[PDB]
């Protein structure tokens, strides 16, 4: 109804929060959360384990479909 | 009022008053008795003009129908005057009848809020409003209207 009068303004967007920070959690730095392993002063993020360079190489190259970016939508 | 005519009716039959009107179910005795279920009222709806179920006279069945025959008639006669007055004081009747061909039949104005004002399309001549399709422009001038009076 907000969109159909020409006031598309006032569309009820909630961003997904909860979501957007656990792709963080494993990486995913688009968001700016800074967490668990998207922070690199984390310790979980230094560890040494041969998977996070891949990983985070895959996650944060918006290029495939791994964690997908969501929207309110 | 016989006028030596075939006319028989009763003088007095029913009584007007407004208790009845505090007693939802007055016309069904199962209902009568009051609610204890939820069916008890969509039922109320159901029979509402079931009058075969109310009564089994066929006299007192003619005369509900009757009246509410009139009561019919006169919603139609409301809705008439309505789109009546629709077309006097809301309408671009007289507009469209100056240049019919390069305007649009609007009637029935929306009150600019929350956006839905958008709706008052601009139909011709500056008039702002949602246009109709139900005719009523082109029947009022095969009638002969010129006045919005
Ligand atoms: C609040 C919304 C609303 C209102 C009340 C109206 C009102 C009206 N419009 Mg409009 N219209 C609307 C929305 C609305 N419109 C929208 C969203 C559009 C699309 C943009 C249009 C487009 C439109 C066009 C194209 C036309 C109209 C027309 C009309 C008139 C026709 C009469 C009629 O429809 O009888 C009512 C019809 C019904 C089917 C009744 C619906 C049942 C209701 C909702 C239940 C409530 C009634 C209540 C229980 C009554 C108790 C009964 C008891 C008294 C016995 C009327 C005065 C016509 C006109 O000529 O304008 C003057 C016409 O051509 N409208
Ligand atoms: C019982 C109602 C209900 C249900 C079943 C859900 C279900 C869901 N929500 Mg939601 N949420 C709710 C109420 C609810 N929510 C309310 C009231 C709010 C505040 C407006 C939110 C705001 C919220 C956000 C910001 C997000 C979700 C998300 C999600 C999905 C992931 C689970 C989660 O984030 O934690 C569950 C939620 C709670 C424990 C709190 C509400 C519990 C009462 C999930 C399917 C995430 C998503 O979009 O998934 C992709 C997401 O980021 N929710
Ligand atoms: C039955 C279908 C279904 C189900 C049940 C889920 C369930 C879930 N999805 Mg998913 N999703 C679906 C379809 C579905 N999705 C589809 C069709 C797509 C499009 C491809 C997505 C794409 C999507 C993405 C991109 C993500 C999710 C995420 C999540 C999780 C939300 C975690 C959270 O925020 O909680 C809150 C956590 C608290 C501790 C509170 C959740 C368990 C997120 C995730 O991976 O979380 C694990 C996330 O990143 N979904
Ligand atoms: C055009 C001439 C004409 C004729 C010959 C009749 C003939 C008749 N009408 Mg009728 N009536 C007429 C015009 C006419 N009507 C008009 C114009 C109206 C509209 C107001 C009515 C409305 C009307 C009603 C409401 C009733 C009759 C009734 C009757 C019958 C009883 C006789 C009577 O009413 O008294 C004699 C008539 C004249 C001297 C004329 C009768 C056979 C009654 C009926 O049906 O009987 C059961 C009845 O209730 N008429
Ligand atoms: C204010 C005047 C008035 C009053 C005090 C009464 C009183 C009564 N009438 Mg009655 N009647 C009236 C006018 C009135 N009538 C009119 C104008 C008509 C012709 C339509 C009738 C035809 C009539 C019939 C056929 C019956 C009664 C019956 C009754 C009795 C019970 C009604 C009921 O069950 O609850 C009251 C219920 C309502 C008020 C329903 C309201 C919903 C209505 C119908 C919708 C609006 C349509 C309306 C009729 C016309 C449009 C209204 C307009 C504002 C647009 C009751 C004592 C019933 C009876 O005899 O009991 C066994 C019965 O069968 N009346
Ligand atoms: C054109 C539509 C229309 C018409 C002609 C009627 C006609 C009638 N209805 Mg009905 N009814 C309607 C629509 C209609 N109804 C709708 C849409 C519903 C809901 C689905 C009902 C539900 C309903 C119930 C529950 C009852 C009636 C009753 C009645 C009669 C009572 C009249 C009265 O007491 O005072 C006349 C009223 C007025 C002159 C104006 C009142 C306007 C209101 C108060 C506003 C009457 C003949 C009552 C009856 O007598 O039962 C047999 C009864 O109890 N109606
Ligand atoms: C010759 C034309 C005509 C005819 C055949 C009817 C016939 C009928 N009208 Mg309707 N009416 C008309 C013109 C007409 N109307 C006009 C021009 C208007 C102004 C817009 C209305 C507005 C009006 C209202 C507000 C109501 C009626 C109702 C009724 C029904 C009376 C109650 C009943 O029978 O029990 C019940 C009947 C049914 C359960 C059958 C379902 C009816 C379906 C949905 C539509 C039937 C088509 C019908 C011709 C269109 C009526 C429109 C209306 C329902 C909005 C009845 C079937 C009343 C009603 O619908 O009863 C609840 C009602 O409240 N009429
Ligand atoms: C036949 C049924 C019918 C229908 C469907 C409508 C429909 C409508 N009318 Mg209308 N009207 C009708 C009969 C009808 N009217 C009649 C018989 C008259 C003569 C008394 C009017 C005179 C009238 C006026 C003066 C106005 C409307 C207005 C309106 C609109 C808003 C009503 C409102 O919110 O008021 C208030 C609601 C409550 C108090 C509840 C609405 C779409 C208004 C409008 O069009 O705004 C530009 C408005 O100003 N109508
Ligand atoms: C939360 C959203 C919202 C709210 C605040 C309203 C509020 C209102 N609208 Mg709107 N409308 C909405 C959504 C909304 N509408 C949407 C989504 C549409 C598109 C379908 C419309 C399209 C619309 C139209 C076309 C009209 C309204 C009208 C009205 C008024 C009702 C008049 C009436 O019918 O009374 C009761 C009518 C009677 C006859 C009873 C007396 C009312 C103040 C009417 C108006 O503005 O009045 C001039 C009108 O004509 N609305």
């Amino acid at each position: 109804v907000v969109v159909a009068f020409g006031t598309p303004e006032k569309q009820i967007l909630i961003e997904p929060v909860f979501a957007q920070w656990i792709q963080a959690t494993s990486g995913k730095a688009l968001y700016g959360f800074d967490v668990l392993l998207s922070n690199p002063d984390s310790i979980a993020s230094t560890t040494g384990a041969a998977w996070l360079p891949g990983w985070l190489d895959a996650i944060n190259s918006g290029t495939n479909s791994l964690f997908l970016t969501i929207g309110p939508g | 009022r016989e006028a030596k005519a075939k006319v028989s009716v009763d003088n007095n039959p029913v009584p007007t008053s407004f208790e009845k009107w505090g007693k939802p179910g007055h016309f069904d005795r199962t209902l009568a008795r009051g609610p204890k279920t939820t069916t008890w009222i969509w039922n109320l709806h159901a029979n509402a003009h079931d009058f075969d179920s109310q009564t089994s006279d066929l006299e007192d069945v003619s005369r509900k129908i009757f009246s509410a025959h009139f009561g019919h008639l006169a919603v139609v006669f409301v809705w008439l005057s309505g789109m009546y007055f629709h077309g006097a004081k809301f309408s671009n009747y007289e507009g469209w009848l100056a240049d019919p061909t390069h305007i649009k039949p609007s009637a029935q104005v929306v009150w600019p809020i929350v956006g839905q004002g958008i709706l008052n399309g601009d139909v011709g001549g500056g008039f702002h409003g949602i246009q109709i399709t139900s005719g009523l422009f082109y029947l009022w001038r095969a009638s002969g209207f010129t006045d919005s009076y």
